């Protein structure tokens, strides 16, 4: 009742383009308990992914202001401190619903690596503007999260599998950007990319498409990384 | 599709602009 | 907190795209009584017609999905809630306006371009709250859009010459006011014809600080004129 | 500019639609 409500809701709203009313009615779906099924658990995810990507958005834009007069350089470090608050705002309560109910009640491999590369993602956001111990705090929980979703998926996943594909694109950008690290970056890129390739067998009608996309991407983000 | 790999490629451009 | 400090953050609002914020701190501008500059001014317009548009896209996605449910199932009802959510916020957003024109930005201006900038601001926002009012509020909001646009157009013609982005941008808004909220189409055709008409009539009264806005707003004009024909 | 006419050009025509 409520559930097929919220979903509809959420539905409604991204053709809205009311993420945050989106955001809202999935997170209220997921607290009812239950594990989410593959249609709401995409739909939290773009929803949430179109939240914080605002607040990243913003924040970048201020930033390259700030680098590019004491006064104004004073008011862009608050106003980017400002949208820095709600990035951690967005984030915390992305990260508690997937340490409370996603991650915990996630019962197949799939889901797993999942929500782990989820739980990496958001720490990552927030290692984009952490400072200080807490962004070595959020570093080290985002590399950890990533690294146990990648061993859970060369375990139970086909190298084309779209989730452990992705898994590897945004872990690769993780040493790039967040590490200063751009050869583990082509490392593990060029790697998860040559396994798929080595495997185009196991590409399934269900997604190939998809594995396709993120392969290409593997490859769009090493000739940016080289070029 | 390609909105995708568009979006992808000016997403991770910012961050080598920004830090060299 | 100080006039100079919230302009500059309503500029970085505006690059961030965060225009919530950005009429947030235009509105505290203008609630310091003081006159707006043309810069503050239009940095105020931008911000809430672009928080004000937010919801009129939103309501207008939604209404077009109501209008398209052949299911006819629980989400007829749902849309129509959600629609009346964003009705509401769009209330709340041209209230807010019109309280800062009738409080602050109306008043604190006797000179003809402040005068019928900020009404025909104030027919803009009426003719919003119109798009989405129904029963006896209508018939209030759109008449009062028509009083503040009639009233804008009166001060245009005697103070402002034709090619007067001001008062080309008020024709291209009041025309606009009788086709979608007075369903005339022929006087929405006619005002926005002579409104061009006048303009190339007197096209040696451009100004350097103003041909391109003037000629956009006249192309504007027949944009519209086409697309009603 | 030119974008800007786009922008009411398509805002103008939604109305025709619906009131149609
Ligand atoms: N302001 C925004 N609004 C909506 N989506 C965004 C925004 N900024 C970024 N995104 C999306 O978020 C993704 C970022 O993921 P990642 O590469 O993990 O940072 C991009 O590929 C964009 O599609
Ligand atoms: N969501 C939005 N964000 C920014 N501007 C918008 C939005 N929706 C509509 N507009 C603009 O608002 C104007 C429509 O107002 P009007 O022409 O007075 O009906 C056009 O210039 C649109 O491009």
């Amino acid at each position: 009742m409520d559930k097929s409500e919220l979903v509809q809701k959420a539905k409604l709203a991204e053709q809205a383009e009311r993420y945050d009313d989106m955001a809202a009615a999935m997170k209220a779906v997921t607290e009812q308990g239950h594990e989410l099924s593959n249609e709401e658990r995409n739909l939290l995810s773009v929803a949430y992914k179109n939240v914080v990507g605002a607040r990243r958005s913003s924040w970048r834009v201020i930033s390259s202001i700030e680098q590019k007069n004491e006064k104004k350089q004073q008011m862009g470090k608050e106003y980017r401190e400002k949208i820095e608050a709600e990035l951690q705002d967005i984030c915390n309560d992305v990260l508690e619903l997937l340490d409370k109910y996603l991650i915990p009640n996630a019962t197949q491999p799939e889901s797993k690596v999942f929500y782990l590369k989820m739980k990496g993602d958001y720490f990552r956001y927030l290692s984009e503007v952490a400072s200080g111990d807490n962004k070595q705090t959020t570093v080290s929980n985002s590399q950890q999260a990533y690294q146990e979703a990648f061993e859970i998926s060369k375990k139970e996943m086909q190298p084309t599998h779209p989730i452990r594909l992705g898994l590897a694109l945004n872990f690769s950008v993780f040493y790039y950007e967040i590490l200063n690290s751009p050869e583990k970056a082509c490392s593990l890129a060029k790697t998860a990319f040559d396994e798929a390739i080595a495997e185009l067998d196991t590409l399934n009608e269900e997604s190939y498409k998809d594995s396709t996309l993120i392969m290409q991407l593997l490859r769009d983000n090493l000739t940016l990384w080289t070029s | 599709r390609d909105k995708i790999r568009l979006n992808n490629a000016i997403w991770r451009a910012w961050y080598i602009q920004y830090v060299q």
